[PDB]
């Protein structure tokens, strides 16, 4: 689960 | 709920000018809209690694791990393991491989 680069 | 997810994109941006007073306006707004969810901790320790300060990234992502119990944050408890790689992968990483050609730096084996 990802969030901002 | 979208402008919240667009809104974190503006504050990574904001840091890649060099506006880190407006980006962390964009993490407090977080914050400031939900003050006890581990979303807005977890959009401060991606603020932290934005500003070169991963020595509290890596504290930071243990303290929101501590908010991971129910099957409503299990999202939440992968967001702050891959949050604790990248602070030390963004701090860690030197992009060298020191064989072959495959990347590289610019120059160093292709001249």
């Amino acid at each position: 689960m990802e969030e901002v680069d | 709920m979208s402008q919240f997810e667009k809104q974190k994109e503006q504050g990574n941006s904001l840091f890649k000018q060099g506006l880190y007073r407006e980006a962390v306006h964009c993490y407090d707004q977080l914050i400031t809209a939900q003050p006890q969810n581990p979303v807005g901790y977890s959009n401060k320790a991606m603020a932290l690694i934005k500003l070169g300060e991963y020595t509290q990234a890596i504290q930071m992502c243990q303290q929101g791990l501590r908010y991971t119990s129910t099957a409503e944050h299990v999202a939440i408890r992968s967001k702050l393991q891959y949050r604790l790689e990248l602070a030390q992968g963004a701090v860690g990483s030197v992009q060298i491989p020191v064989v072959e050609v495959d990347e590289l730096p610019e120059g160093y084996d292709r001249s």
